[PDB]
């Protein structure tokens, strides 16, 4: 299996994507991702149990999250593949992931609504049937609410942090994790939420396929973090109330453990990572 | 810890509410979710990527968001 950038990908590539998107889509397996990515960014609290957002098992749970997306894309097209976004450096409204044969591009003004590609309202295909209130159509607004996408000189002082997370282990923490999440720092993760705007800055973002690809963005960069500091590892590493240890499962699969999750290439490489 | 006070007022034609509950914020009498970080920001199920100082901004936050869609119940 190889992730690949998706500036990169064929047009055949792009086509087989799109459609086993729309198929998983079509048959109501996609909403349910959408639905269990709101439940817990409704339930991980700072102060309480959290397990998907704002702690260390942020990355191991969209790890996995991920991993169950593209097993169901497969499950339609088998030669498709999660691609990645580096919105490092494909960061204007002119990508060619944002053109009509891919994910279609912004927003009109007035309400939001995507007007082109093949997730457009217009086209029959993407209903907005897990939301947050009466819009049923995609919704985007790209660099709206945020006027630049992360850089990459920003994104090496991230890799450059040593500590995977810190004690509190949530959006307060200093270290790696919460540093790309972007609760604290230059604001890696969130901060491409933002600047998407529409479902994509919402409890129920992954309604827009962009949010793969965003994700598998995330998850390239804690391997490239890997890379950069081999003497570094998961933490917490037991006994930690309310936070994912290294050898605790994780909701909602309860089987697996981030320390099954460390390694992607147990599960996928990607088309180059950088060595050590 | 105490949590912020409540507020009521009319933003860009809808009312917005909030109060201790632990707080509560509701647009034209739909509950609205909101949750606060550690550091005392706030954000919304409709801006949940992005810290915004209080309740009330995050409740702004949500009007602006909605363009004058109703809020469904969460
Ligand atoms: O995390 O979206
Ligand atoms: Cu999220
Ligand atoms: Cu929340
Ligand atoms: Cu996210
Ligand atoms: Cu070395």
């Amino acid at each position: 299996t190889v992730r690949k950038n998706q500036a990169t990908l064929t047009a055949d590539e792009k086509r087989r994507f799109v459609a086993a998107v729309l198929e998983l889509k079509r048959s109501g397996r996609y909403d349910e991702f959408v639905r269990t990515h709101n439940e817990f960014i409704m339930s991980d609290t700072d102060s309480g149990e959290r397990t998907g957002h704002r702690s260390p098992s942020f990355l191991p749970w969209h790890r996995r999250f991920l991993l169950d997306f593209e097993q169901a894309l497969q499950s339609v097209d088998s030669s498709v593949t999660l691609p990645y976004w580096d919105w490092s450096a494909d960061r204007t409204v002119r990508a060619s992931l944002w053109a009509p044969d891919f994910l279609g591009g912004t927003g009109r003004s007035t309400d939001g609504r995507v007007m082109d590609g093949p997730f457009a309202a217009s086209t029959g295909n993407w209903p907005i049937n897990v939301r947050v209130d009466s819009r049923t159509y995609l919704r985007r607004s790209l660099g709206g609410s945020v006027a630049e996408l992360p850089t990459r000189a920003e994104v090496e002082s991230v890799l450059a942090i040593s500590a995977y997370d810190l004690p509190p282990y949530n959006s307060a923490s200093e270290g790696f994790r919460n540093h790309l999440e972007g609760w604290r720092g230059v604001n890696l993760h969130n901060r491409v939420h933002v600047w998407v705007g529409g479902q994509m800055a919402t409890g129920v973002s992954p309604n827009d396929p962009v949010f793969w690809l965003h994700h598998a963005y995330v998850d390239k960069l804690w391997a490239e973090w890997q890379r950069r500091h081999p003497d570094s590892a998961y933490v917490p590493t037991g006994g930690t109330p309310d936070v994912v240890d290294l050898n605790e499962t994780m909701k909602p699969w309860n089987t697996v453990r981030p320390a099954d999750l460390l390694d992607h290439t147990a599960y996928y490489t990607f088309d180059a990572l950088e060595h050590h | 810890p105490a949590a912020p006070e409540s507020f009521d007022e009319v933003y860009k034609g809808r009312r917005i509410q909030g109060r201790p509950a632990g707080y509560e914020v509701f647009v034209d009498g739909v509950q609205l979710h909101v949750m606060r970080n550690a550091d005392g920001s706030w954000i919304s199920v409709v801006s949940h990527y992005d810290p915004v100082p209080t309740p009330r901004a995050a409740a702004r936050a949500a009007v602006d968001e909605l363009q004058g869609a109703p809020l469904l119940p969460f």
